[PDB]
Protein backbone atom coordinates (compact mmCIF):
# COMPACT_ATOMS: atom_id res chain seq x y z
CA UNK A 1 0.00 0.00 0.00
CA UNK A 2 1.41 3.41 -1.22
CA UNK A 3 0.31 6.34 1.24
CA UNK A 4 -0.50 3.90 3.99
CA UNK A 5 -0.41 3.52 7.42
CA UNK A 6 0.56 0.67 10.04
CA UNK A 7 -2.10 -1.55 11.22
CA UNK A 8 -1.92 -2.28 15.21
CA UNK A 9 -1.29 -6.10 16.31
CA UNK A 10 -5.22 -7.06 15.72
CA UNK A 11 -6.77 -4.11 13.99
CA UNK A 12 -7.42 -6.26 10.41
CA UNK A 13 -7.53 -9.96 11.96
CA UNK A 14 -9.51 -11.12 8.60
CA UNK A 15 -6.36 -10.45 6.22
CA UNK A 16 -3.88 -12.99 5.59
CA UNK A 17 -0.51 -13.06 3.90
CA UNK A 18 -0.10 -15.54 1.04
CA UNK A 19 3.33 -17.49 0.19
CA UNK A 20 3.75 -19.46 -2.82
CA UNK A 21 7.38 -18.79 -5.05
CA UNK A 22 8.04 -16.13 -2.93
CA UNK A 23 6.61 -15.08 0.34
CA UNK A 24 3.77 -12.20 0.21
CA UNK A 25 3.14 -12.06 -3.23
CA UNK A 26 -0.73 -11.47 -2.41
CA UNK A 27 -3.31 -11.36 0.32
CA UNK A 28 -6.68 -12.45 1.18
CA UNK A 29 -9.18 -12.59 3.47
CA UNK A 30 -10.99 -15.13 5.62
CA UNK A 31 -14.26 -16.09 5.10
CA UNK A 32 -14.21 -19.02 7.93
CA UNK A 33 -12.02 -21.68 9.60
CA UNK A 34 -11.56 -23.45 6.26
CA UNK A 35 -12.32 -20.82 4.06
CA UNK A 36 -10.12 -17.34 2.43
CA UNK A 37 -11.29 -15.44 -0.31
CA UNK A 38 -8.21 -13.59 -2.86
CA UNK A 39 -8.05 -12.63 -6.28
CA UNK A 40 -7.64 -14.93 -8.84
CA UNK A 41 -4.72 -13.96 -10.62
CA UNK A 42 -2.65 -15.27 -7.60
CA UNK A 43 -3.41 -18.03 -8.73
CA UNK A 44 -0.65 -19.73 -10.77
CA UNK A 45 -1.21 -22.90 -11.50
CA UNK A 46 1.68 -25.72 -10.08
CA UNK A 47 2.23 -23.13 -7.21
CA UNK A 48 1.70 -24.88 -3.61
CA UNK A 49 0.49 -22.11 -2.06
CA UNK A 50 0.70 -21.57 1.88
CA UNK A 51 -1.74 -18.76 3.91
CA UNK A 52 -0.73 -17.79 6.96
CA UNK A 53 -3.14 -15.63 9.57
CA UNK A 54 -2.43 -13.28 12.56
CA UNK A 55 0.40 -11.81 10.70
CA UNK A 56 1.37 -7.86 11.52
CA UNK A 57 5.06 -8.48 10.81
CA UNK A 58 6.29 -10.18 7.76
CA UNK A 59 9.65 -11.07 9.25
CA UNK A 60 8.95 -11.29 13.24
CA UNK A 61 7.29 -13.22 15.31
CA UNK A 62 3.94 -12.34 17.29
CA UNK A 63 3.07 -15.69 18.31
CA UNK A 64 -0.24 -15.16 16.92
CA UNK A 65 0.44 -16.38 13.45
CA UNK A 66 -1.56 -19.50 11.97
CA UNK A 67 0.22 -21.12 8.49
CA UNK A 68 -2.19 -23.30 6.59
CA UNK A 69 -1.83 -25.29 3.56
CA UNK A 70 -4.37 -24.79 0.21
CA UNK A 71 -5.90 -27.83 -0.99
CA UNK A 72 -8.69 -26.87 -3.11
CA UNK A 73 -8.66 -23.51 -5.28
CA UNK A 74 -11.77 -22.36 -6.74
CA UNK A 75 -11.05 -19.32 -9.41
CA UNK A 76 -14.59 -18.10 -10.01
CA UNK A 77 -15.73 -19.82 -12.98
CA UNK A 78 -16.24 -16.76 -15.35
CA UNK A 79 -12.53 -15.94 -14.83
CA UNK A 80 -10.34 -16.53 -17.74
CA UNK A 81 -7.14 -14.56 -17.63
CA UNK A 82 -6.55 -14.72 -21.82
CA UNK A 83 -9.75 -12.80 -22.58
CA UNK A 84 -9.72 -10.44 -19.33
CA UNK A 85 -6.44 -10.29 -17.16
CA UNK A 86 -8.64 -8.65 -14.25
CA UNK A 87 -12.46 -9.49 -14.50
CA UNK A 88 -14.22 -11.95 -12.19
CA UNK A 89 -10.88 -11.39 -10.33
CA UNK A 90 -12.13 -13.52 -7.06
CA UNK A 91 -11.18 -16.88 -5.97
CA UNK A 92 -11.45 -19.16 -3.15
CA UNK A 93 -8.81 -21.44 -1.13
CA UNK A 94 -9.71 -24.10 0.80
CA UNK A 95 -7.83 -24.38 4.18
CA UNK A 96 -6.29 -28.37 5.17
CA UNK A 97 -7.12 -27.62 8.71
CA UNK A 98 -9.73 -25.15 10.17
CA UNK A 99 -7.86 -22.31 11.56
CA UNK A 100 -8.42 -21.70 15.41
CA UNK A 101 -10.26 -18.32 16.12
CA UNK A 102 -9.24 -15.80 18.09
CA UNK A 103 -9.04 -11.92 17.92
CA UNK A 104 -6.32 -11.92 15.44
CA UNK A 105 -7.84 -14.66 13.67
CA UNK A 106 -11.50 -13.40 13.05
CA UNK A 107 -13.54 -13.65 9.72
CA UNK A 108 -14.56 -10.82 7.82
CA UNK A 109 -18.57 -10.51 7.53
CA UNK A 110 -20.33 -10.67 4.07
CA UNK A 111 -23.84 -9.66 3.70
CA UNK A 112 -26.13 -10.04 1.18
CA UNK A 113 -26.20 -8.72 -3.02
CA UNK A 114 -28.03 -6.13 -1.62
CA UNK A 115 -26.35 -5.02 1.54
CA UNK A 116 -23.47 -5.38 0.22
CA UNK A 117 -23.87 -2.54 -2.14
CA UNK A 118 -25.28 -0.47 -0.28
CA UNK A 119 -22.08 -0.71 2.16
CA UNK A 120 -20.54 0.06 -0.57
CA UNK A 121 -22.12 3.12 -1.27
CA UNK A 122 -21.34 4.35 1.78
CA UNK A 123 -18.30 5.85 -0.38
CA UNK A 124 -15.32 4.76 2.08
CA UNK A 125 -13.91 1.29 2.81
CA UNK A 126 -10.08 0.24 4.58
CA UNK A 127 -7.97 -1.32 2.34
CA UNK A 128 -4.90 -3.53 3.53
CA UNK A 129 -1.82 -5.47 2.50
CA UNK A 130 2.12 -5.83 2.14
CA UNK A 131 2.68 -5.01 -0.72
CA UNK A 132 4.76 -2.12 -1.93
CA UNK A 133 4.76 1.24 -0.13
CA UNK A 134 6.60 2.91 -2.78
CA UNK A 135 5.30 3.34 -6.84
CA UNK A 136 8.50 0.38 -7.65
CA UNK A 137 11.03 0.07 -4.41
CA UNK A 138 10.47 -2.64 -1.46
CA UNK A 139 7.50 -4.89 0.03
CA UNK A 140 6.30 -4.32 3.64
CA UNK A 141 7.31 -5.38 6.65
CA UNK A 142 4.16 -3.75 9.05
CA UNK A 143 0.35 -4.90 7.63
CA UNK A 144 -0.45 -1.26 5.75
CA UNK A 145 -3.55 0.12 5.92
CA UNK A 146 -5.54 3.16 3.85
CA UNK A 147 -8.98 4.54 3.85
CA UNK A 148 -9.63 4.63 0.32
CA UNK A 149 -13.43 6.80 -1.14
CA UNK A 150 -15.27 5.70 -4.11
CA UNK A 151 -15.10 6.71 -7.45
CA UNK A 152 -17.49 7.51 -8.92
CA UNK A 153 -18.59 5.10 -12.34
CA UNK A 154 -18.24 7.55 -15.33
CA UNK A 155 -15.49 9.49 -13.84
CA UNK A 156 -14.06 6.07 -13.29
CA UNK A 157 -14.22 5.25 -17.44
CA UNK A 158 -12.67 8.64 -18.37
CA UNK A 159 -9.91 7.33 -16.25
CA UNK A 160 -8.44 4.59 -18.49
CA UNK A 161 -8.87 3.41 -21.34
CA UNK A 162 -8.87 -0.08 -20.48
CA UNK A 163 -12.07 -1.79 -20.02
CA UNK A 164 -13.93 -1.43 -16.59
CA UNK A 165 -16.11 -3.76 -16.30
CA UNK A 166 -19.73 -4.32 -14.43
CA UNK A 167 -18.08 -6.53 -12.05
CA UNK A 168 -15.36 -4.20 -11.02
CA UNK A 169 -15.41 -0.55 -9.16
CA UNK A 170 -13.42 2.12 -8.41
CA UNK A 171 -11.54 3.48 -5.27
CA UNK A 172 -9.05 6.46 -4.46
CA UNK A 173 -8.20 10.06 -4.72
CA UNK A 174 -8.19 12.10 -7.51
CA UNK A 175 -4.69 13.61 -6.90
CA UNK A 176 -2.59 10.45 -6.63
CA UNK A 177 -0.02 10.19 -3.46
CA UNK A 178 -2.09 7.19 -1.63
CA UNK A 179 -3.17 3.68 -3.22
CA UNK A 180 -3.01 -0.07 -2.97
CA UNK A 181 -0.81 -1.59 -5.08
CA UNK A 182 1.39 -4.56 -6.41
CA UNK A 183 1.86 -7.28 -3.36
CA UNK A 184 -1.49 -6.05 -1.91
CA UNK A 185 -3.89 -7.88 -4.55
CA UNK A 186 -6.46 -10.18 -3.43
CA UNK A 187 -6.27 -8.07 0.10
CA UNK A 188 -10.07 -6.84 1.36
CA UNK A 189 -12.09 -3.78 0.54
CA UNK A 190 -14.03 -3.86 3.68
CA UNK A 191 -16.57 -1.43 4.61
CA UNK A 192 -17.10 -0.33 8.58
CA UNK A 193 -20.49 -0.60 9.73
CA UNK A 194 -21.34 0.70 13.79
CA UNK A 195 -18.12 -1.29 14.72
CA UNK A 196 -18.89 -4.32 12.12
CA UNK A 197 -16.29 -4.42 8.80
CA UNK A 198 -17.75 -5.86 5.71
CA UNK A 199 -15.98 -7.14 2.77
CA UNK A 200 -17.24 -4.99 -0.11
CA UNK A 201 -14.54 -5.56 -2.61
CA UNK A 202 -11.05 -7.88 -3.38
CA UNK A 203 -8.03 -5.78 -4.38
CA UNK A 204 -7.72 -6.46 -8.02
CA UNK A 205 -5.44 -4.20 -10.32
CA UNK A 206 -4.87 -0.53 -11.34
CA UNK A 207 -2.75 1.75 -14.02
CA UNK A 208 0.43 2.09 -11.94
CA UNK A 209 0.41 3.26 -8.13
CA UNK A 210 -0.77 6.71 -6.57
CA UNK A 211 -0.84 8.51 -9.65
CA UNK A 212 -3.05 11.25 -10.30
CA UNK A 213 -6.13 10.57 -12.41
CA UNK A 214 -5.34 6.67 -11.81
CA UNK A 215 -7.59 4.65 -9.44
CA UNK A 216 -7.33 1.18 -8.02
CA UNK A 217 -10.20 -1.24 -9.44
CA UNK A 218 -11.65 -3.61 -7.16
CA UNK A 219 -13.59 -6.86 -7.71
CA UNK A 220 -17.71 -5.93 -6.81
CA UNK A 221 -17.81 -8.44 -3.85
CA UNK A 222 -21.50 -7.99 -4.25
CA UNK A 223 -21.99 -9.44 -7.57
CA UNK A 224 -19.99 -12.64 -6.40
CA UNK A 225 -21.95 -12.92 -2.62
CA UNK A 226 -24.15 -15.68 -3.54
CA UNK A 227 -20.92 -17.77 -4.58
CA UNK A 228 -18.86 -17.18 -1.77
CA UNK A 229 -22.11 -18.47 0.28
CA UNK A 230 -22.44 -21.32 -1.78
CA UNK A 231 -19.12 -22.39 -1.87
CA UNK A 232 -17.40 -22.26 1.40
CA UNK A 233 -20.36 -23.82 3.75
CA UNK A 234 -19.76 -25.55 6.82
CA UNK A 235 -20.98 -28.56 7.92
CA UNK B 1 -41.68 3.20 10.68
CA UNK B 2 -40.26 1.58 7.60
CA UNK B 3 -36.63 0.86 6.37
CA UNK B 4 -36.51 3.85 4.28
CA UNK B 5 -35.35 6.11 6.93
CA UNK B 6 -31.90 5.20 8.93
CA UNK B 7 -32.55 1.69 8.06
CA UNK B 8 -35.29 1.42 10.55
CA UNK B 9 -32.79 1.89 13.22
CA UNK B 10 -31.31 -1.22 12.59
CA UNK B 11 -27.67 -1.22 12.69
CA UNK B 12 -27.24 -4.25 10.48
CA UNK B 13 -30.29 -5.72 8.55
CA UNK B 14 -33.69 -4.06 8.00
CA UNK B 15 -36.47 -5.62 6.63
CA UNK B 16 -40.40 -4.10 6.15
CA UNK B 17 -42.64 -5.97 8.41
CA UNK B 18 -46.05 -6.39 6.82
CA UNK B 19 -47.73 -4.80 9.97
CA UNK B 20 -46.55 -1.42 8.89
CA UNK B 21 -43.19 -2.29 11.25
CA UNK B 22 -39.53 -3.01 10.99
CA UNK B 23 -38.23 -6.12 11.87
CA UNK B 24 -34.08 -5.92 12.23
CA UNK B 25 -31.42 -8.84 12.03
CA UNK B 26 -27.96 -9.51 11.85
CA UNK B 27 -25.26 -11.24 10.28
CA UNK B 28 -23.80 -14.80 11.25
CA UNK B 29 -21.98 -14.51 14.56
CA UNK B 30 -24.72 -12.07 15.50
CA UNK B 31 -27.98 -11.87 17.53
CA UNK B 32 -30.22 -9.29 17.68
CA UNK B 33 -29.60 -7.05 21.13
CA UNK B 34 -32.82 -6.63 23.54
CA UNK B 35 -32.90 -2.83 21.93
CA UNK B 36 -34.08 -5.21 18.88
CA UNK B 37 -31.98 -2.65 16.90
CA UNK B 38 -28.51 -3.73 17.65
CA UNK B 39 -26.23 -6.48 17.04
CA UNK B 40 -24.62 -8.48 20.00
CA UNK B 41 -21.99 -11.38 19.69
CA UNK B 42 -23.73 -14.99 19.57
CA UNK B 43 -20.07 -16.78 18.84
CA UNK B 44 -16.63 -15.95 20.90
CA UNK B 45 -14.83 -14.75 17.55
CA UNK B 46 -17.95 -13.34 15.55
CA UNK B 47 -17.01 -11.87 11.87
CA UNK B 48 -15.85 -8.13 11.05
CA UNK B 49 -14.83 -7.12 14.97
CA UNK B 50 -11.74 -5.83 16.60
CA UNK B 51 -11.51 -7.23 19.69
CA UNK B 52 -7.72 -6.58 20.64
CA UNK B 53 -8.06 -3.67 22.70
CA UNK B 54 -6.77 -0.67 20.99
N1 LIG C 1 -4.81 0.03 -6.79
C1 LIG C 1 -3.68 0.02 -7.58
N2 LIG C 1 -3.20 1.14 -8.03
C2 LIG C 1 -3.06 -1.27 -7.89
C3 LIG C 1 -2.01 -1.49 -8.77
C4 LIG C 1 -1.67 -2.84 -8.81
C5 LIG C 1 -0.67 -3.43 -9.58
O1 LIG C 1 0.07 -2.61 -10.39
C6 LIG C 1 1.05 -2.92 -11.37
C7 LIG C 1 2.42 -2.53 -10.84
C8 LIG C 1 2.58 -1.31 -10.21
C9 LIG C 1 3.81 -0.94 -9.69
C10 LIG C 1 4.88 -1.81 -9.80
C11 LIG C 1 4.73 -3.04 -10.42
C12 LIG C 1 3.50 -3.41 -10.94
C13 LIG C 1 0.62 -2.23 -12.65
N3 LIG C 1 -0.34 -2.78 -13.39
C14 LIG C 1 -0.48 -1.93 -14.39
C15 LIG C 1 -1.44 -2.13 -15.50
C16 LIG C 1 -1.34 -1.36 -16.65
C17 LIG C 1 -2.24 -1.56 -17.69
C18 LIG C 1 -3.24 -2.53 -17.59
C19 LIG C 1 -3.34 -3.30 -16.45
C20 LIG C 1 -2.45 -3.10 -15.40
N4 LIG C 1 0.39 -0.93 -14.18
O2 LIG C 1 1.00 -1.16 -13.13
C21 LIG C 1 -0.49 -4.82 -9.48
C22 LIG C 1 -1.29 -5.58 -8.63
C23 LIG C 1 -2.29 -4.98 -7.87
C24 LIG C 1 -2.46 -3.61 -7.98
S1 LIG C 1 -3.50 -2.67 -7.22
CA1 LIG D 1 4.98 -12.16 12.47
Amino acid sequence: VVGGEDAKPGQFPWQVVLNGKVDAFCGGSIVNEKWIVTAAHCVETGVKITVVAGEHNIEETEHTEQKRNVIRIIPHHNYNAAINKYNHDIALLELDEPLVLNSYVTPICIADKEYTNIFLKFGSGYVSGWGRVFHKGRSALVLQYLRVPLVDRATCLRSTKFTIYNNMFCAGFHEGGRDSCQGDSGGPHVTEVEGTSFLTGIISWGEECAMKGKYGIYTKVSRYVNWIKEKTKLT
Amino acid sequence: MTCNIKNGRCEQFCKNSADNKVVCSCTEGYRLAENQKSCEPAVPFPCGRVSVSQ
